[PDB]
């Protein structure tokens, strides 16, 4: 399962200042960036164009270029109309894309948040407010829904463009997507918290456990997965022990990249 | 409005005198405007690289900062974060293990 997410972040500070920036992810790998300051969508992989021809890419990009300008105008105009009831500063976020399933096609999504709260989605053939969204949104969404050409374009992008472009990305980015990077591990710490650090692994799935011989220590607390800057992962696993019980303990790491040869680090 | 969480950890095992990379992962903040510095002995490190800002499923923002560092037992390292959710800057010191 690969989830393609286009993530748009728009900050409207006052009447004269706004910016829209975007990032695009295929799973946990960034494929695109689109800065406010740039007219064009930037590639963050050699394969970020997928299977698309140069002309096909320029057209899709052109459509996003038109959209970014229209969206910025639409929001400023909306705020003017709503004033002073809805006012600056304003944060709008969009999360749109598709989740690719094994063999069988895909589901697509387009979610919109206002001031950090989910408020609007596109679903089926129309935009809709979600239950609990501020009621002042109902009127502008009804208006947006009257725009058939936009609705047709959005339906096309979600249902067709997204899974097709992503199937192209999966092919073109295969060696990157299927890359294997080996973890490196190290230990640190009368009641000690023992810490097993595991860094530099890719892909994300990993198994890290404190052991006494062959016995898994169920007191092992796994931390959050933290990103390294080099598209690899960092994880720690901690075990709370009493003093003079540390002897015979080990941290064991299993990961796809290691080829059945676990890391075992004895305290 | 949500308070940034700060996590400071190294890319490779921290060995004294060996060049390494220190990470500062800042998460769960809103709004996205944020100021992030990394510190050596309380002073700002000049060359700190930043990931693009992005956001999670729950819509909270995250960003990764990182800098080259050589740990020694005479140097402290920290990540300092300024954000509207907080009255003063929040500093998290590298705990020398992470
Ligand atoms: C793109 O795909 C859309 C569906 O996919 C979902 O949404 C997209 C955006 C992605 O997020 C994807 O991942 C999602 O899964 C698709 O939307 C569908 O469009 C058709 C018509 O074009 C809709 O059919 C009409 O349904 C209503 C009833 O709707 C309700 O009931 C059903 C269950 O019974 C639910 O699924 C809905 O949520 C609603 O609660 C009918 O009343 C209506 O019948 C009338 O109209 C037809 C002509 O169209 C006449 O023949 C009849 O006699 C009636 O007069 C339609 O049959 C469908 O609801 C809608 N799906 C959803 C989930 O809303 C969209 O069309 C695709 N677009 C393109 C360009 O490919
Ligand atoms: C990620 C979605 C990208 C899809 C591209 C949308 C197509 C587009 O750029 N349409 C704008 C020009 O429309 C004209 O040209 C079209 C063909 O190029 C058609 O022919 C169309 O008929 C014609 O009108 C259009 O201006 C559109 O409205 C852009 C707005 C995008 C949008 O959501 N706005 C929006 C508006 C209100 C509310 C929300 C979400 C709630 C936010 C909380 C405040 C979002
Ligand atoms: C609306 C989502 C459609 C997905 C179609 C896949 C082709 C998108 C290519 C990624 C570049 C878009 C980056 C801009 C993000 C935005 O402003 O919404
Ligand atoms: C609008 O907001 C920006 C960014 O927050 C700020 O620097 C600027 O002073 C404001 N501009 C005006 C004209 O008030
Ligand atoms: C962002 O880009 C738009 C269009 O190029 C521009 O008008 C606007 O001033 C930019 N905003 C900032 C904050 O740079």
């Amino acid at each position: 399962n690969y989830t393609f997410r286009c993530l748009q972040m728009s900050s409207f500070a006052n009447r004269s200042w706004s910016r829209t920036d975007s990032v695009v992810w295929l799973g946990d790998l960034q494929t695109h960036r689109w800065s406010n300051d740039s007219a064009t969508i930037s590639f963050t992989k050699p394969w970020s164009q997928g299977k698309l021809s140069n002309q096909q890419w320029e057209k899709l990009q052109h459509m996003f270029q038109v959209y970014r300008v229209s969206f910025t105008r639409d929001i400023q105009e909306l705020v003017k109309m709503m004033s002073p009831k809805e006012d600056y500063p304003i944060e709008i976020q969009l999360s749109a894309g598709c989740e690719m399933y094994p063999g069988n096609a895909s589901e697509s999504f387009l979610h919109v948040a206002f001031q950090g709260k989910y408020v609007v989605r596109f679903w089926g053939t129309s935009w809709q407010t979600v239950p609990g969204a501020p009621s002042w949104l109902d009127l502008p969404i009804k208006v947006l829904n009257a725009d058939q050409g936009t609705s047709a374009t959005v339906q096309m992008l979600l249902n067709d463009t997204c899974p097709l472009f992503v199937r192209g990305l999966l092919e073109a980015g295969k060696s990157d997507l299927e890359k294997q990077e080996k973890p490196v591990a190290w230990l640190s710490s009368g009641h000690r918290q023992l810490v097993c650090h595991v860094s530099g692994f890719y892909p994300k799935p990993v198994w890290v456990m404190w052991m006494r011989g062959d016995q898994e220590q169920q007191g092992t607390h796994r931390g959050d997965f933290l990103p390294n800057a080099d598209e690899t992962w960092y994880l720690q696993a901690t075990l709370d022990v009493e003093a003079g019980e540390e002897a015979g303990l080990a941290c064991r790491v299993k990961h796809s990249s290691l080829g059945g040869q676990d890391i075992i680090l004895y305290w | 409005q949500k308070t940034p969480q700060i996590q400071v950890y190294s890319r490779h095992p921290p060995e004294n005198g060996k060049p390494n990379i220190l990470n500062c992962y800042v998460t769960q903040f809103h709004p996205p405007h944020i100021e992030i510095q990394m510190l050596k002995n309380g002073k700002k490190i000049p060359k700190v690289e930043m990931s693009d800002m992005s956001f999670s499923k729950d819509w909270s923002f995250y960003i990764l900062a990182h800098t080259e560092f050589t740990p020694t037992e005479t140097d402290t390292y920290a990540c300092r974060v300024k954000h509207a959710s907080m009255a003063e800057p929040k500093t998290v010191y590298w705990d020398r293990d992470m």
